[PDB]
RNA sequence: GUGAACAGCCUCUAGUUGAUAGAAUAAUGUAGAUAAGGGAAGUCGGCAAAAUAGAUCCGUAACUUCGGGAUAAGGAUUGGCUCUAAGGGUCGG
RNA sequence: UGUACAACGGGGUAUUGUAAGCAGUAGAGUAGCCUUGUUGUUACGAUCUGCUGAGAUUAAGCCUUUGUUGUCUGAUUUGU
């Protein structure tokens, strides 16, 4: 996922290839999150760097206020539609791809999040789990 | 352990089987398999489908 | 069976002999010959092997017991609630 | 030696035609019947009553039925000696459903 | 027959059933299809494919040689069934 | 000549989603007849309800088998 995060996280299928576009679930006033990089990012010829639930990404805003636009910033992935398998045996997935903007350490730019967030994200970044609603 | 029940067919759901869907608000739908699942994605009503649990109540089948 | 026998007894419908069965107004004629000629032409009632009949005045009573009490169609098995029903129908699908 | 028989077999064509080319499907059934009857009564010389033909083709090349009820007769070959003294003859039996019928020896008379 | 239709799709009158066959069903292929989350991050270049499409209604921009542009863009409906109303000719005042 | 093999048939197991036929004081209305409607009916009529988680399919590389029928000696070569 990256650094600034508290703990480790179990491997979950990567459902966000670079260039993916997901919604912004906070109040920062952004309509979009566009993914140009991932913070874990193993490095091999030809493989697209892929994010997942709870992973840190470097993104830009295509839709939203001009002040938040046209620059790169860190963000985190709290909902992804490509399903994964938790160790408890269940498969699950969300209805879309959503993300919340965050500084290098993982301190939220926004003070709130819309819609539910995965537990795999919330245990990793407690600053997120703070402003969150119902998890999973 | 926990045996859930399907949010569509009412069928018995054993651990690890099927999928668990998080709807656009809080909602949670758990499917026993891909059959009851896809149906849900076609927006079908569980009350018009012959074999589901919810139907056999509606029509007074069984009892 | 007790409900159909109590509803048929409270309706008191014994259709008389010279009285025509198949038309709504239950026309009355003077003899058993005249409605048996008339039931043939309008409605189409025909008595098979007119040559061989003993009880033909009682083949009239077994048929009026189909539309009389239990109120049944001569062919269908169709059960009217009233004499009107079985009568209205015989005239229906012909 | 072998003796002059008749029987009634249900054949499962459904399984023998499984995954055949739709265009060559029916013609298999013709071979799968001749092979099938060289199984029982290994006569090796098998002939098809053209009614049976109309049975195999009745539904078209792609539409062959799941189950046939087939009357098979072992008989003697004539004149002109073929490698075999013995014969095989398959013809249909007209029946409601091919379902749930057991092989039966039809006693010849 | 469908349908706007000499389109496509099925049938009748007529005419073929003729283009080496059997047995299998590996890789590579040619022709043909489908794919989870992502959606051009591929590539010299959206090359190839995908999506859109018929109709009836509503709506339709800059610009323009005032004719166009324009099916611009962009929305809704479409089965089956029972009904309702409107739409004509000939002959006698 | 077997605790044998097969072809069928029986079950289990699944897939679909409720068959044909019959019946129906279910059914938008429309056209007829009347005692003219606290539920009047008679016919035509998409669909619906009941028998009905019903029918169909189920090994072709599924499981099982006290049942039915049947198969069980052809060819070739090999020696320190
Ligand atoms: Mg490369
Ligand atoms: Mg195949
Ligand atoms: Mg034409
Ligand atoms: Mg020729
Ligand atoms: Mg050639
Ligand atoms: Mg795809
Ligand atoms: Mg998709
Ligand atoms: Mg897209
Ligand atoms: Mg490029
Ligand atoms: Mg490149
Ligand atoms: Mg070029
Ligand atoms: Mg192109
Ligand atoms: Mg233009
Ligand atoms: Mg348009
Ligand atoms: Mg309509
Ligand atoms: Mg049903
Ligand atoms: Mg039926
Ligand atoms: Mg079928
Ligand atoms: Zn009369
Ligand atoms: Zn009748």
């Amino acid at each position: 996922s990256g650094n600034g995060a508290q703990g480790t996280k179990f491997r979950i299928s990567l459902g966000l290839p670079v260039g993916a576009i997901m919604n912004c679930a906070d109040n920062s006033g952004a309509r979009n999150l566009y993914i140009i990089a991932v913070k874990g990012s193993g490095s091999r010829l030809n493989r697209l760097p892929a994010a997942s639930l709870g992973d840190m990404v470097m993104a830009t805003v295509k839709k939203g206020k001009p002040e938040l636009r046209k620059k790169v910033m860190p963000a985190i992935v709290v909902r992804q539609a490509k399903s994964w398998r938790r160790r408890d045996g269940v498969f699950l997935y969300f209805e879309d791809n959503a993300g919340v903007i965050a500084n290098p350490k993982g301190e939220m730019k926004g003070s709130a999040i819309t819609g539910p967030v995965g537990k795999e994200c919330a245990d990793l970044w407690p600053r997120v789990a703070s402003n969150s609603g119902v998890v999973v | 352990m926990k045996v859930e029940i399907d949010s569509f067919s009412g069928a018995k759901i054993y651990p690890g089987r099927g999928t668990l869907f998080v709807r656009g608000d809080s909602k949670i739908f758990r499917f026993q398999n891909s059959k009851s699942a896809s149906l849900f994605k076609q927006r079908k009503n569980p009350r018009r489908i012959a074999w589901t649990v919810l139907f056999r109540k509606h029509h007074k089948k069984g009892i | 069976a007790e409900r159909v026998m109590q509803e048929k007894l409270r309706n008191r419908v014994d259709i008389p002999l010279e009285q025509c069965l198949f038309c709504e107004h239950n026309k009355h004629f003077k003899d058993v010959e005249e409605n048996l000629e008339h039931m043939f032409r309008t409605h189409g009632f025909y008595i098979p092997e007119q040559k061989y009949l003993v009880d033909k005045i009682g083949l009239v009573k077994y048929m009026s017991e189909k539309i009389g009490l239990g109120n049944i169609c001569i062919v269908c098995n169709y059960q009217g609630r009233t004499l009107t029903a079985v009568r209205q129908h015989m005239l229906a699908k012909r | 030696l072998k003796d002059v028989v008749t029987r009634e077999y249900t054949i499962n064509l459904h399984k023998r035609l499984h995954g055949v080319s739709f265009k060559k499907r029916a013609p298999r059934a013709v071979k799968e019947i001749k092979k099938f009857a060289k199984l029982h009564m290994g006569t090796d010389d098998v002939r098809l009553a053209p009614e049976l033909n109309q049975a195999i083709w009745k539904r078209g090349v792609k539409g062959v039925e799941y189950r046939l009820r087939l009357r098979i007769s072992r008989k003697r070959n004539e004149e002109e000696d073929a490698k075999n003294p013995l014969f095989s003859y398959v013809e249909p039996v007209l029946v409601a459903s091919a379902k749930g019928l057991q092989t039966v020896v039809v006693e010849e008379d």
